[PDB]
């Protein structure tokens, strides 16, 4: 399980540039793939999505029409075609794998990231918290509307981005804990207000925390809380 | 010589007859009958293209696994009738399937004398074989997970074996049957299990000690299905002579017989309800039957299928009943 | 054959060494479980359609 | 100089003459309705359990749907009902008959193709949608020019003489000769395949071979009957169409002839359930 | 449906892809010709030219054949023989050099009566093979016709199944005869499917 990305660099405005991600170590043909970009300022922005069988394709309502996403399952490579790049497209682009069935983790693995230089509202009032190791911390974020669907699923996700590192999934569907994550982390919430609780904070818990909704496209991220 | 064996078998019958003071016919007289109960096919599960012989409910009472002769294991959602997984089998001659209590593994076996364990939760996103069990001379007919890394298998070579998944070797071997072993059922506490054979007899085994505790007779035909009562102090038996009966572990007797003159076909699968007052039996005359299990009176018929019913199963919460058949269809009744 | 016969008679004697109880007590204990668990049976007692996941 | 379709001045013994027509029409309608409902419900099951005939069993039901209007028109002189009904009454019949013939030809073609390529849903679905799509485009000349001249007799009036005859030949060829040739060729190929395979197998072997004669006779009888049944009771309507064309161009047509032929063509909707779905014991 | 979430729609798409794969595998699995091999009896000689269940694969004129040998299953046949209900044909091997010895002929006819009149193989044809011919020549045509008719008459359901008989024809005939029988069975099967019978 390793995603290697390529295609970044410096491009003049009004041009075009193609990004490619080379999957390896898993069944790429049974995973949906997203693109999530990150500006130099702290924040995340979902870009596109392609289904497992290439039958469903979505875009955010900011780059739709000028961005094209495609995959080649024989070659295990994911492509993103970008045309007419504006000055607001300077971001760090990530590739995220996604599989959707009953009980799956849709945002478990993220790519190494490539750099390029050229709706439901999720708000995070907290921006930074000074704290020492061994003290429990609570990170909370609100939602524009209720995220609890009629089937009983609350589509909220939690990610941690350590400095100089790719984002990692911690909590999916606001209750369950992702694999490979210690049981210190815990997620909770009710409809609109949600909170993330960390107990026995260690030296590896420093970073920026984002909360993401998956109720309906487009997917929207939080502002980011630094620790 | 052999005279002692005959005397011991006669005296154990004499000791058995000294405890039968009241059968399960006069004890239950003031109890109210269940009455006529109707179940409708809430969901139909399409996708199999051959005969179905085995289906197993998941622990969460939502997921379900089924096997068929097309070399396919299918995992269903059963709420939105989706297909979570599709596992292709190396051998298309499979007659049993199992689901791990933790929900991480599934097992299958059949005429190939091989029990295969598949890992359902891998980082690669696909289901792959984790361990293959070999050592049975006869074809396997039933397999049930004891824990995350312990399974028990029943084969056609008159033997039952307890395996260890980590090393892939037989930990305990159970011998003493004189016929092909057909069905297995695990106790709720996972300390004992019963085994049905083609010698018209069933016997109770001990997982820890490894030896048979007691044996039960009474049938005159090969046993096809077995299952415990929810309390673990009783079990019901299905055979080809159109008779289902209930045995008591503590009493070491036969309590009641569930038979009727109109039925002449054999029983293929049996299953209890959550409370134990509803025994469901799949017959060979294309329809399931629902029994009172305490008054020996039929109380329902599941006649949706159009071929022989081969497998049955109720959920852990008792919300639904799933049945497979030879017409490649699974129906959820509620 | 003599070893098999000895093993069989020893196994049968061990099987014959277990004590038994009255069948009436076993039947009473069997029916008590059914009487005390009839409320939580969605098949014996139909569940309200609102709480039915198989609508 | 107008041909009175479904309309004649019977007079004489009006009660008996109309009573015979009413009895024939009612009996045919009832038996066709029963046969087709019980031959469609019993093919729904077959599509329910595993896997071009449902189209036939619906087309002939659409055919007999028109019987109630014909029975009403046979009474009370000529066309008391409004012009709106006249425009579509012959359209529905000319559509259902063409769909029936095309469905028979397609069933024969698929039966032949199944045993020259031994042993998708979208292909059959679009094929059925197409047969209807052509028959509905081809039977328009009946609805469009079907005016009602003032007693008033509802007679089709065609704008031009070449237009009158061109549609006639284009509707007899591509709707009776091509389907008939297709059905004959397909069933002849089926018989050829069966006979060749059985000669090839019987080159090597015994007194039960006379029992192979019974087996072969069966198929051959069935195929011959199913071949000539398409010609016995679909040819009279074609010969009456040309006879009308002949009398429009030029010397007589019996006044009630047309109604009786319509009745014999209406017998298709009753019969096709029997000859194409005869599985049941009784 | 408008009442689904995004993940539910993705799950439905996955289920549809699974359905498509199952159909595309069943379609390829419906072009296999399923043969069950039985005997008591020269089966090795029959398979020579071309543990549980045994198999064998071979191609003849673009047809892919599966054979199954059940000699390694030392259990009663009443429990697992229904698994083979649906095979294209059943090949039966009998050796003629057993008529005068102690009698394998009676055992062979008993096995034939048990398998040809079985409640599951009612519509399954039987390809019948007389294996031994050189050895049987020693101590003719009338006797061969007698044995053939005697083995032939056990068919109780004499209408729904045919019993093709060979006289193995030392080389290459064994395959061609099976090909002719399989083609005839498939042809007569389609007429049943289409109702042309
Ligand atoms: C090939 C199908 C032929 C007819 C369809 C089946 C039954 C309906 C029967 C007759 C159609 C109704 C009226 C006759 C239509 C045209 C005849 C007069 C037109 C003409 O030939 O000049």
């Amino acid at each position: 399980v390793q995603l290697v990305e390529s295609g970044g660099g410096l491009v003049q405005p009004g041009g075009s540039r193609k990004l490619s991600c080379s999957a390896s170590g898993f069944a790429f043909s049974s995973f949906g793939m997203h693109w999530v970009r990150q500006a130099p300022e702290k924040g995340l922005e979902w870009v596109a999505y392609i289904s497992s069988g290439s039958g469903t394709i979505y875009y955010a309502d900011t780059v739709k029409g000028r961005f094209t996403i495609s995959r080649d399952d024989p070659k295990n490579t994911l492509f993103l075609q970008m045309t007419s790049l504006r000055s607001e497209d300077t971001a760090m682009y990530y590739c995220v794998r996604s599989i959707y069935y009953y009980g799956s983790s849709p945002f478990d693995f993220w790519g190494q990231g490539t750099t390029l230089t050229v709706d439901i509202v999720m708000t995070q009032a907290t921006s930074s918290v000074p704290v020492t190791p061994g003290e429990s911390v609570s990170i909370s974020c609100r939602s524009s509307k209720s995220l609890l669907h009629s089937n009983g699923n609350t589509y909220l996700y939690w990610f941690l981005q350590r400095p100089g590192q790719s984002p990692q999934l911690l909590i999916y569907r606001m209750s369950n804990l992702a694999s490979g994550v210690p049981d210190r982390f815990s997620g909770s919430g009710s409809g609109t207000a949600f909170t993330l609780t960390i107990s026995r904070l260690e030296a590896e818990d420093v970073g920026v925390y984002y909360c993401m909704q998956h109720l309906e496209y487009p997917l929207t991220f939080g502002a980011g809380t630094k620790l | 010589l052999r005279q002692e064996a005959e005397q011991l078998k006669n005296q154990i019958r004499d000791a058995r007859k000294a405890c039968a003071d009241a059968t399960l016919s006069q004890i239950t007289n003031n109890i109210d009958p269940v009455g006529r109960i109707q179940m409708r096919t809430r969901r139909t599960l399409r996708g199999h293209l051959a005969k179905i012989y085995a289906m197993h409910w998941g622990t969460d009472s939502r997921l379900l696994v089924s096997a068929s002769q097309d070399g396919k294991l299918i995992i269903w959602d059963s709420y939105t009738t989706n297909k979570v997984h599709a596992i292709p089998l190396r051998s298309s001659w499979v007659m049993t399937c199992a689901y791990a209590p933790s929900g991480n593994y599934v097992a299958c076996g059949g005429l190939d004398n091989i029990c295969s364990i598949y890992n359902l939760k891998t980082r690669e996103g696909n289901v792959r074989v984790s361990r293959e069990l070999a050592g049975h001379t006869g074809y396997l007919s039933c397999c049930r997970f004891l824990d995350d890394n312990q399974i028990v298998t029943s084969s056609g070579d008159t033997t039952c074996a307890l395996w260890d998944i980590e090393t892939g070797q037989q930990t305990t071997t159970f011998t003493g049957h004189t016929g092909d072993v057909m069905s297995l059922s695990l106790a709720p506490d996972t300390r004992l299990f019963v085994s049905g054979a083609c010698d018209a007899s069933a016997k109770l085994w001990d997982v820890r000690e490894g030896m048979c505790r007691q044996t039960f007779t009474g049938h005159e035909s090969d046993i096809n299905a077995i299952c415990f009562f929810p309390n673990g102090n009783a079990f019901a038996t299905g055979s080809d002579d159109a008779t289902c009966r209930l045995f008591d572990l503590r009493a070491d007797q036969e309590l009641m017989t569930y038979s009727h003159d109109n039925i002449i076909c054999g029983i293929t699968s049996v299953s209890f309800s959550k409370s134990g007052r509803l025994l469901l039996a799949g017959y060979d005359d294309f329809n399931c039957n629902v029994w009172d299990a305490l008054k020996a009176d039929r109380a329902g018929v599941l006649a949706g299928h159009d071929n022989r019913v081969s497998c049955l199963g109720v959920t852990d919460d008792g919300m639904a009943v799933a049945t497979g058949s030879w017409d490649s269809f699974l129906k959820i009744w509620n | 054959s003599i070893a098999q016969a000895r093993k069989l008679v020893e196994q049968l004697k061990m099987e014959a060494n277990i004590d038994r109880i009255k069948v009436s007590k076993a039947a009473a204990d069997l029916m008590a479980y059914c009487e005390a668990h009839a409320k939580e049976d969605p098949l014996l007692t139909p569940v309200p359609a609102s709480e039915n996941p198989f609508r | 100089t107008r041909f009175p379709f479904f309309s004649d001045v019977k007079g004489d013994h009006r009660l008996v003459l109309a009573a015979v027509e009413t009895t024939v029409l009612v009996l045919i309608f009832a038996v066709s309705l029963l046969g087709n409902v019980c031959a469609l419900v019993l093919v729904a099951r077959r599509r329910r359990r595993g896997a071009l005939v449902l189209n036939l069993f619906c087309a002939d039901l659409l055919f007999i749907s028109a019987i109630p209007l014909v029975l009403a028109v046979r009474w009370t002189e000529a066309w008391l009902l409004g012009p709106v009904a006249c425009h579509l009454l012959f359209y529905v019949m000319t559509l259902s008959g063409s769909v029936t013939i095309l469905t028979l030809a397609a069933v024969s073609l698929e039966r032949m193709v199944c045993i020259v390529h031994l042993q998708g849903r979208r292909a059959r679905a679009v094929l059925l949608a197409l047969i209807w799509g052509y028959s509905a485009v081809a039977a328009l000349p009946l609805c469009v020019f079907f005016r009602v001249v003032p007693i008033s007799i509802c007679t089709l009036i065609w704008p031009t003489i070449p237009g009158e005859i061109s549609w006639d030949v284009s509707f007899v060829t591509l709707n009776f000769l091509v389907p008939g040739l297709v059905i004959v060729i397909s069933y002849s190929k089926i018989l050829q395949i069966t006979k060749a395979s059985r000669k090839r197998l019987t080159v090597s072997l015994e007194s039960h071979q006379i029992r192979v004669s019974q087996q072969d006779f069966r198929l051959f009888r069935t195929l011959f009957l199913l071949m000539v049944s398409f010609f016995i009771m679909w040819s009279p309507i074609i010969i009456t169409i040309l006879l009308i064309l002949i009398q429009n161009f030029k010397l007589v047509i019996w006044p009630s002839l047309f109604f009786w032929v319509v009745a014999f063509t209406f017998a298709n909707s009753a019969l096709n359930p029997i000859l194409y779905n005869m599985t049941l014991c009784r | 449906g408008c009442t689904l979430s995004a993940e539910d729609k993705a799950a439905v798409e996955r289920s549809k892809m699974i359905d498509r794969n199952l159909r595309e595998d069943g379609e390829k699995a419906a072009r296999e010709v399923k043969l069950l091999l039985l005997g008591a009896s020269g089966k090795s000689t029959i398979v020579k030219q071309m543990t549980g269940i045994v198999e064998t694969h071979f191609t003849f004129k673009d047809l892919h054949f599966k054979m199954f040998d059940v000699g390694g299953q030392r259990s009663e046949r009443k429990k697992w023989i229904h698994c083979f209900e649906g095979v294209t044909a059943i090949i039966f091997c009998v050796a003629l050099s057993d008529y005068d010895l102690v009698n394998r002929m009676h055992e062979s006819m008993k096995l034939f009566d048990s398998i040809c009149n079985n409640k599951w193989f009612t519509d399954t044809s039987i390809i019948l093979f007389l294996n031994k011919k050189d050895l049987f020549e020693e101590k003719y045509e009338e006797a061969a016709a007698y044995i053939q008719c005697q083995f032939e008459d056990l068919n109780k359901r004499k209408d729904t199944k045919e019993i093709y008989t060979h006289f193995t024809a030392t080389d290459t005939k064994n395959v061609q005869f099976v090909f002719d029988a399989v083609t005839d069975v498939i042809i007569k099967n389609n007429l049943k499917d289409c109702g042309l019978f």
